[PDB]
């Protein structure tokens, strides 16, 4: 049993007609101190999988090392490592899920919330969540921590049920997700304005966008607000 | 007397270790394999005897990779070769885990060396 120290906030994601999108800001908080700003919390694995991680950063870096090894190990005595026998997103997930549950069962968890996003070899979209308790679930949209309360409601207005997936384009989806990141910057006290976004499309492959920023914010109305009730100036 | 060649770690009167030498015979009896160092890399190649038309071509790969930057090939008892690579792989993972940087070839060589030398001590 431990307690997180340096932490990463929300990880939001959703699936669209041809793939899945996933995003996370670049902050590594230390309590109320927004200590580290160049933290990448999106881990690509191969070119069909991106693992988004929130929670304790030291454990994230540990999950990172585990993922690199999985790739190395898969290559060993595998003439099809970059073909029929390459790592599928579901393999990556089942592995992590297994570890998360073993660690909680030993009363020494990896203090994180993870979202594995990607495209299976047969084109299917893959989006599943696993956390420090080893709990797992899938939904057209998935978010961790704060984004679970604020992002999901927005994203779900685009893809409310399975049948909405084929009707959702990369444009619409990336837009929803970019807006969600802004909203989170508005109400989440542990969020950063900078973030990374990644798309895994069964046709265009993996697109990893770094150094994005929340833009087009509304703050002007702040000037019209004074006092907290009766004050006039 | 004699019998100095029946147990593995025994020194014969002339200071040799016959079992290690008999091991060599197993190596000489094997397929030929080579390595060539070039101006910025190395090349490995090996002979794969086609026992029969039944062997699926290109399938029974013999060269093995360790970590992501090392190649290993060998002649002799194939199973012994794999055993050594497996150790090499653990040896390399351990090194990277502690030092972050992938293991240097000289360091990797001694890892294999000490391990093999160890199998001539008992």
């Amino acid at each position: 049993t431990q307690q997180p120290i340096v932490t990463g906030t929300s990880v939001i994601s959703m699936k669209y007609d041809n793939g899945v999108i996933i995003a996370a800001d670049n902050l590594g908080s230390y309590g109320s101190l927004l200590r580290f700003n160049g933290v990448e919390r999106l881990i690509p694995v191969g070119d069909n999988t991106v693992v988004g991680i929130s929670g304790d950063i030291s454990d994230m870096q540990h999950i990172e090392r585990l993922l690199k090894d999985l790739v190395t190990e898969n290559a060993y005595d595998n003439p099809l490592a970059d073909a029929e026998e390459a790592l599928e997103p579901s393999y990556i997930f089942e592995y992590l899920a297994t570890v998360m549950y073993q660690r909680r069962s030993k009363m020494n968890p990896l203090w994180n919330a993870i979202i594995v996003a990607g495209v299976q070899s047969n084109g299917d979209q893959f989006l599943r969540y696993v956390n420090l308790l080893g709990v797992t679930y899938s939904s057209p949209t998935l978010a961790t921590g704060f984004g679970a309360h604020m992002a999901n409601p927005l994203l779900r207005k685009v893809v409310d049920r399975e049948s909405d997936i084929p009707k959702t384009t990369v444009q619409v989806a990336e837009e929803a997700i970019v807006n969600a990141m802004r909203v989170l910057y508005y109400r989440d006290a542990r969020s950063s304005r900078n973030f990374s976004l990644a798309i895994i499309d069964k046709n265009t492959g993996l697109t990893f966008k770094k150094n994005l920023q929340v833009e087009n914010m509304k703050w002007d109305f702040a000037k019209d607000i004074k006092g907290y009730g009766t004050q006039k100036i | 007397g004699t019998g100095y060649d029946l147990s593995n770690s025994v020194f014969s009167p002339d200071g040799r270790n016959f079992q290690v030498e008999y091991a060599v015979k197993a190596v000489e009896n094997g397929t030929t394999s080579i390595g060539i160092k070039c101006n910025d890399g190395v090349v490995f190649a090996v002979e794969k005897l086609i026992t029969s038309k039944l062997l699926v071509p290109q399938k029974n790969v013999k060269i093995q990779v360790v970590d992501r930057h090392i190649g290993c090939v060998y002649s002799g008892l194939i199973p012994d070769g794999r055993h050594l690579v497996n150790r090499g792989r653990e040896e390399a993972a351990s090194f990277k885990k502690l030092y972050k940087t992938p293991i240097p070839i000289p360091a990797f060589a001694d890892r294999l060396g000490q391990y093999v030398q160890a199998h001539t001590l008992y």
